[PDB]
């Protein structure tokens, strides 16, 4: 059975960089597209970023465009997050998630996974001065 | 393009059939992209409930049955019980310079 | 020399999912260009390789499975999901590589009034590993009881038909699904590419 666990969370002052991660087990991790999703407490949880099965294709939400870095090592069998230009409203819980692998589409264009099957335990980020 | 509009919360007698809807834009749901619904208990891990517009993954015993329309989606909790009390999110892709969209959040509520 | 995929897709008859048919197609040239250029194929999933590259990246061996299921769960047949068909009728391996094609055929299989001529395993003793056409028809049980081979308290027929009627909706319309499973070995290949 598959197990996903996040790590690296904490309280951080707005502005500085940070590194989160999530370790994977129980499935062929190297060949699945992964995702990071946000949940501000009491607020609707929203998608953050998605990484292709090979890490070639990356997609960020608009609200987090540019400021954020996704990364992942197939050999290391894990997923990482790099944080630049943090903001207070981004204080939230972060979930690493696996869904069905991103299928390539007809005519060759990639498509990101459309939904998430399992989730990491979760990590907390408190962007507070 | 917009957030999948959800009701804030709904209620139903334990074990009877109830429904939750979820509406979208032409670029949101009616374009052809499908929906999925998740649940999560307060302060807990989110778990997938119904990913195929009407299919159940394991551990989703029954009483959960989705749907599809031109531009609206719906789940019936055909029979609800306090174990179902959580918040439920309708997620669908978006073709509006976006990726996957997540519902505002709807709370099921059993009678006291 | 051409690979008779078009046979399988344009085949007159298809099997139920529990009796999903398998084709050990080989030693022929493949024309996946014909495949992904179809206007018919509403859905076209491919995992592990771009449908572009199959035309010019070629394989040791290939399997073409086929069956018939209601339309919407067409994406249940995918790498590593759990669910009705995934658990008890057809399960792709987590490390699966291949493609999943399907299309509606209401004009073919839907019949006015009533049709019930496609089956899916309703529940099984344990989860199904990848790739076993388990044609098992003995009455499933779920407890401490002598099944006695007779329906009753708990021991139930394991298979369940469909309701494919034209007057029904798109999610429930019968889609004929073909699964292209791929396999490479420490062995020579059997299918490859043109010009």
């Amino acid at each position: 059975q598959v197990q996903l666990v996040e790590s690296g969370g904490g309280v951080v002052q707005p502005g500085r960089s940070l590194r989160l991660s999530c370790a994977a087990s129980g499935f062929t991790f190297s060949r699945y597209a992964m995702q990071w999703v946000r949940q501000a407490p009491g607020k609707g949880l929203e998608w953050v970023a998605v990484i292709s099965y090979d890490g070639n294709n990356r997609y960020y939400a608009d609200s987090v465009k540019g400021r954020f870095t996704i990364s992942r090592d197939n050999s290391k069998n894990t997923l990482y997050l790099q944080m630049n230009s943090l903001r207070a409203e981004d204080t939230a819980v972060y979930y690493c998630a696996r869904g069905p692998p991103g299928y390539y589409d007809s005519s060759g264009y990639y498509q990101t996974p459309e939904y998430f099957q399992h989730w990491g335990q979760g990590t907390l980020v408190t962007v507070s001065s | 393009q917009s957030v999948l509009t959800q009701p804030p919360s709904v209620s139903g007698a334990p074990g009877q059939r109830v429904t939750i809807s979820c509406t979208g834009s032409s670029s949101n749901i009616g374009v052809g992209y499908d929906v999925h619904w998740y649940q999560q208990f307060p302060g807990t891990v989110p778990k997938l409930l119904i990913y195929g517009n009407s299919n159940r993954p394991s551990g989703v015993p029954d009483r959960f049955s989705g749907s599809k329309s031109g531009t609206s989606a719906s789940l019936a909790i055909t029979g609800l019980q306090a174990e179902d009390e959580a918040d439920y999110y309708c997620q669908s892709y978006d073709s509006s310079l976006s990726g996957v969209v997540f519902g505002g959040g709807t709370k099921l509520t059993v009678l006291g | 020399n051409l690979c008779p995929f078009g046979e399988v897709f344009n085949a007159t008859r298809f099997a139920s999912v529990y009796a999903w048919n398998r084709k050990r197609i080989s030693n022929c040239v493949a024309d996946y260009s014909v495949l992904y250029n179809s206007a018919s194929f509403s859905t076209f999933k491919c995992y592990g390789v771009s449908p572009t590259k199959l035309n010019d990246l070629c394989f040791t061996n290939v399997y073409a499975d086929s069956f018939v299921i209601r339309g919407d769960e067409v994406r249940q047949i995918a790498p590593g999901q759990t669910g009705k068909i995934a658990d008890y009728n057809y399960k792709l391996p987590d490390d699966f590589t291949g493609c999943v094609i399907a299309w509606n055929s209401n004009n073919l299989d839907s019949k006015v009034g009533g049709n019930y001529n496609y089956l899916y395993r309703l529940f099984r003793k344990s989860n199904l590993k990848p790739f076993e056409r388990d044609i098992s028809t003995e009455i499933y049980q779920a407890g401490s009881t002598p099944c006695n081979g007779v329906e009753g308290f708990n021991c139930y027929f394991p298979l369940q038909s469909y309701g494919f009627q034209p007057t029904n909706g798109v999610g429930y319309q019968p889609y004929r699904v073909v699964v292209l499973s791929f396999e490479l070995l420490h062995a020579p290949a059997t299918v490859c590419g043109p010009k």
